[PDB]
């Protein structure tokens, strides 16, 4: 059951391409599944680090109507590879699972245009971060990877 | 849409137009073929 | 932040640009490209040689007509009466239900305009040696109605505008048949497929024999006259409308009769399948209250009808369902029941004063759907 | 009026503006003012003597430390091993359950940013007479994790940065302590309530004693130090995140522990009331298809549970409405079913293996809705 | 406040900004910057070393094939018949079910691109000491098809472009490989997953053996040479497409043959729930008619089918529900039937010409949803 | 057609213009005017005479005070204790039961702005002949609270700021109330219907008798001395809200009293009519689900409670429906049924235990609506 303040999904903001979700092996993401990768990945497969900002540009389902609020949370570091992927929010246990005051956000009415166009700034304290995928060996490396940790939610 | 909202989307006419676009240069003049007449075609007789 | 609290615009929205506008005017679009400044360029051998333009496409002689003159058509006969138009016809003797035409290039380029206007240019070319000896009229009559248009020859021609032509060395004229109306343009003559605003020529193009043909007796007796028809130096058309031609791409025509019968528009492809209001019916989707409609049929006091397809191949497949009884639901149409003689049966039921409650799944299957939207034959039975 | 022909502008609409952005940046808005020029104004003696910034905020000294150094400390005793961020930490001794805690200036306004970098200053009042004489390193290791942090001493502290300060008549000093990391900036001590993306400071300061404290027999044996933090000259913090603090204005915490019952979030404040589908019923509202739905009870298999709440007060009243027998409705959703034993008995049917159509208004009254949503017991029962 | 009466704008709306336009272009969006003029700045030591460039990426050798030449090859032996395409290919010998490949940085530069066009650069480095004397031709055949592939030779070689290398002291040379089709451009060799639009190479590079190997007797009768791929000084790409590449990051493919079993798209995860309109049934949501639709099973005339999951542990779990009856309920889909040997005994009732109304809740408990979408095994019996 | 690719803007839509703002600003509209351009004129003698300015209407003196001054009043006799703010009070002694106030046009203007600050100016026309002979302050003690309003004297006014009058020859004078506050405006003192944010004067103002009245013996011995209030050169009020003050245009004032019953807002006009899921039944609306809903009449345990009309004339007519039982119908809301005894009988059914569908059209005729909703009396009856 879910408040208003619940984030509906999370994702990882990075321009490596998320860890590919082929899908079920009943329902597979036919994009994934049969166009692997797609073009920003296979050019920063060929790159080692990226100094940079990212845009995003989210497509809403347009039978919802509700609000819907957007964090960027830099604070986040990506741990590894795996869960470096979009996470269905479970019931809340930490501030993760919910709307935050002090990260930037930004809302779309979905009345009006159910498409939230983003700016993502590379807020880390790193030279440049990490471009291939990621195994996490040093602890403060993972604060090196992903941009920061977009959550998207319903009002 | 997923399958539970693929069923508004049947039978719903969806209509395309074009037009050149003001690169289009059409090159070797080759006449015109037998053309049919329109006001010829028969009426649908009740 | 500056807060900007002055008044803001207060516009109207529209849907979509203007389909009709195509001149000076810059049209926003969403440019498939991966450049915002980059447009599709000719280089020195991709070059545009010819100018799409009407003044240049019907600037071109085009063949519409072969004039057989012999030696013994006498001093006064008809070789073409063809209309002062670009319209100038041609027709192919072909097997086709609907028939083919040739047209010059002014008449192609004049059928998708309203009106029209200027001289036309007609050259013949008569073929002939230098020992052919031979003179012709070509004259133009300036406004014949068809009722006027026989009653003619070349005396009454020779009171109007004409042109005769001495055929003994060059063997060769154009006629730049005249423009005069009372009109400064002239309505085209076909438009689309409707029958009025269906508008003859302004005038006549006439072409007899002035002298007749005189051959030696080494040379043959007969002549071809090649008739051409060009847009002339003042040949101008104006207003842009549906083309009265086709092209010959898909000559493949559907006659809309309405002896036969078929399921309603937007209800097909359809399959059997089951009801909750309603045993199977035809149902054109998956979800609830999505089943086909069927026209009433028009069955007179006292008889009855029943169905069955003409291509059980375009049917759909449950056995391939042949069979049905059209007959209102209740909820404002008519639905269309399958049936195994029981659809006889059935309507000597509802047609003889019963209803489908009365007492008087399985077969689903898999649920193929009609190919398209199959004719179905109305057979008709009395009560 | 000339007609305006020429093709519009093609948008993006979105609902909102920015909440992100606010330096660079004209903000339209509607103003409730009565001029749309007019902004709020700051006469001569309501003028802003404070301007608010980082750097003069954090450039503020506040208490952090009261350290006791005695007589009897040996040469190589600790007094201090505070972490070299800005969140360095003096806890309140009281008895709420969530403790609250004292923060300088610098830890407070760099609590709400990300990141910090630069030196601190840590200002150290001795308080003593001029006839205390004493001597005491105050150090900085660079880079100590928690596994080191133990197996210290004033010798290990003499290899890195190190400041020995004499106690004779100047009884005050300020140790600038270095920013000495690998990273340009600091991830924040503390974070969210989140317990990753919790980093250690990237250095420690240590404050042993050197010459042990030697008072006159006249003076006290003992001496308060106080230790004060600001953010230096070159301090500075940059990205705006979730505040790591909370205020003391109201430090009420809820613990939602799933082992107590309430309704479902949007669903209450509820009243008994008559429903056409399903006798009373919790409605959260008057409209048709507003039932209060409910949770569904973790009932092992082979006993039952009926409700009652942990306060009557707080409950709908018709009598005030204190159990009631959660069941599905066969709409998806479990409705709450107010009885008068009974909601036993009514469990001992549903859990049985019955129904609610099986055959084993007027109680509503005023209808008057719950307080809130209120907290229900599970009375639990075996079958 | 002056009135303003003057006639507002016509717009069009749109929903989206540009997708495909990247170059010339203002986008604007909402940043979640603090600052509107903000930008990601590159300092003296984060700064870009590499320009992302397709000139700058194709100009890389990649090694791509290792070549045994040996001493006992003839005259006129073939070393490689590589085609003169970006897309040279060197496979990996591994244990996947789908093979990995290496390519030269111009190939994979290559693969994002429709067309190429341009010369390419292979490097040959005959590993040798200055004791090896060998000598070999190097040649390229413009547009050779997979059927003159073979029937090739040396001699047929030297009528078209080839080079013949000294292997004496020197032992590296650069074939720079022309560009020589009917075509400014040239399609891209494999495409997406689409087996038309898959166009072979222009040409064809050759690498025959003129002059055998002559070793000393101290030195390897053997020799490997390394063959490396660059994008040429004029190697251009142009129309960016769907890349016909993948990486291995994620080798995991999902074959999706129609012979296995399960819910329809969009209707999973669900769980065991009652339905009004219809006893338990599998339904995807809390709401009403939120039931999870199945498909039609292909059972032939006079047989049957049920339902047994491949996996329990991700099934819905009240008993994890392994046994299911698919049929449809009446509103246009197929619902799923939870049971507890019954599924058999429902099969023959339904399939055999019975009806869900026919004679012929308490187990839904926590509720639990199947593991996405699960595979049902169709379990098949005879009537 | 140059295709326009660059990027569109991105803004907010709103419904509305600003309501609150009304200087700097063009406030787009629609005109219902032929011309663009157009504005109202104003010629030579439809000139505005009157700038409408608060400081032009509160510069006008407002007669507010008649006082009676007598021979026989003493040395310290008070006249008058009006408050120093705009909102002086002289109360008509009318018949109304709201009663009526007369206000300076200092206080209606001042009654519209929430603060007020300046001089006031009372100019005293002590109506004499020049053989009149007199004496009085007129003081002004700043801060004076209720509790303070009593214990006063001239003793006590003249250690505050005072002005003693000397009636000789002159009879009329200006004493012009300084603004003595701690804030630089002073809030309202009435406000609209809200009971706090009522804020008396910030001072008072006194006209006590000096020097008692020495009248000859040919003149009166009583003399009126009239009180005019005007807003100073340094009156001004800034903050526009709800203001204090109604028109005397509509003194009709409707006590909302929750004893009397009626229909809820929005159900009326109601008349008898069917409905297909109840017989007559109140309905607001000719659609279906259009029945006019009824609150809750709290009736105690053990009673019942039928309706009777206070009148008959604004009843639905059908007879006149006067009587009515108002129960919930099972959908959320309570119908009003209409009745013939029988709503006293129908009453002991439902509250006795029964209920709708125990059972325990041709009335409705021209199915009058009633007039407006009409006022319904709870008859109330022991059970
Ligand atoms: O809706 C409107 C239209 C014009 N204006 C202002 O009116 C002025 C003239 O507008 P036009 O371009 O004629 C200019 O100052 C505009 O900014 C508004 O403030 N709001
Ligand atoms: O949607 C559009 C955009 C621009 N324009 C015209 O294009 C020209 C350039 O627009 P921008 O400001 O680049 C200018 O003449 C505009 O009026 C349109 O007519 N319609
Ligand atoms: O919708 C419109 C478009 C233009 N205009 C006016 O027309 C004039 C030319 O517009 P453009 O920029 O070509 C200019 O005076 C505009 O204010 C309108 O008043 N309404
Ligand atoms: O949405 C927008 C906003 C501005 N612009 C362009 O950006 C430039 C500056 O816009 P402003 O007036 O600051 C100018 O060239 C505009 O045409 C766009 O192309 N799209």
């Amino acid at each position: 059951d879910k408040d208003i303040d619940h984030c509906m999904f999370t994702f990882p903001c990075l321009p490596q391409g998320l860890a590919l979700d082929i899908g079920s092996a009943g329902s597979p993401h036919e994009i994934f599944n049969r166009c692997r990768d797609g073009i920003i990945p296979l050019i920063a497969s060929g790159y080692r680090f990226y100094r940079g900002d990212l845009r995003y540009k989210i497509v809403f389902p347009s039978n919802v109507n509700s609000n819907i609020w957007v964090q960027h949370r830099p604070d986040r570091r990506l741990e590894g590879w795996s869960a470096a992927k979009i996470v269905n929010c479970d019931a809340v246990s930490t501030g993760q699972g919910v709307y935050n005051h002090g990260y930037a956000s930004h809302i779309q009415i979905t009345r009006v245009n159910n498409v939230i166009e983003l700016e993502v700034p590379f807020y880390n304290a790193t030279c440049y971060n990490y471009l291939q995928a990621f195994n996490a060996s040093s602890a403060a490396s993972s604060y090196a990877v992903s941009l920061g940790e977009i959550s998207v939610g319903f009002q | 849409a997923t399958s539970d909202d693929i069923a508004s989307i049947v039978n719903k006419p969806v209509t395309i137009y074009y037009s050149i676009g003001d690169g289009m240069q059409f090159s070797q003049w080759v006449g015109y073929q037998p053309m049919m007449i329109l006001d010829q075609l028969p009426a649908p007789v009740v | 932040n500056p807060s900007y609290q002055q008044s803001p615009r207060h516009f109207v929205p529209t849907g979509m640009h203007s389909l009709a506008l195509g001149t000076n005017l810059v049209e926003p679009l969403h440019a498939l490209r991966l450049d915002a400044a980059g447009t599709t360029q000719h280089p020195v051998g991709c070059a545009p040689d010819e100018d799409m333009t009407v003044s240049s496409i019907a600037s071109r002689y085009g063949l519409i007509r072969r004039v057989q003159w012999k030696k013994d058509h006498a001093k006064g006969s008809l070789l073409l009466q063809l209309d002062a138009d670009p319209f100038v016809e041609q027709r192919i003797e072909g097997t086709n239900p609907i028939s083919l035409y040739w047209f010059a290039p002014v008449g192609v380029v004049s059928s998708m305009f309203m009106q029209w206007r200027g001289s036309l240019e007609y050259r013949f070319d008569i073929i002939a040696s230098q020992f052919h000896t031979g003179r012709l009229i070509v004259g133009y009559v300036p406004g014949l109605t068809a009722s006027l248009q026989l009653q003619m020859d070349y005396m009454k021609l020779k009171s109007s505008s004409y042109v005769v032509f001495d055929l003994q060395e060059s063997n060769s004229f154009t006629f730049e048949v005249p423009y005069v109306s009372y009109r400064p343009w002239w309505v085209r003559k076909y438009g689309g497929n409707y029958l009025p605003s269906s508008t003859d020529a302004p005038s006549t193009l006439f072409m007899y024999v002035q002298v007749p043909l005189i051959p030696m007796e080494a040379v043959s007796d007969t002549i071809d006259i090649n008739v051409y028809v060009r847009g002339g130096s003042s040949f101008e058309v104006c207003v842009p409308v549906q083309p009265s031609l086709g092209l010959n791409w898909n000559t493949d025509f559907i006659l809309r009769n309405d002896e036969e019968y078929r399921a309603k528009t937007g209800y097909a492809p359809y399959y059997a399948g089951v009801w909750h209001s309603f045993s199977l019916v035809f149902r054109w989707g998956s979800a609830s209250d999505q089943i086909a409609q069927w026209p009433t049929i028009s069955v007179p006091r006292g008889e009855l009808a029943f169905l069955r397809i003409k291509d059980g191949k375009q049917a759909a497949v449950g056995q391939p369902w042949r069979t049905m009884v059209v007959w209102p639901s209740g909820h404002g149409y008519n639905i269309g029941i399958p049936t195994y003689e029981r659809a006889r049966q059935l309507a000597q039921h509802l047609y003889g004063g019963g209803s489908l409650t009365d007492e008087k799944a399985n077969q689903q299957g898999p649920g193929k759907v009609s190919n398209g939207n199959p004719v179905w034959e109305v057979m008709r039975a009395p009560l």
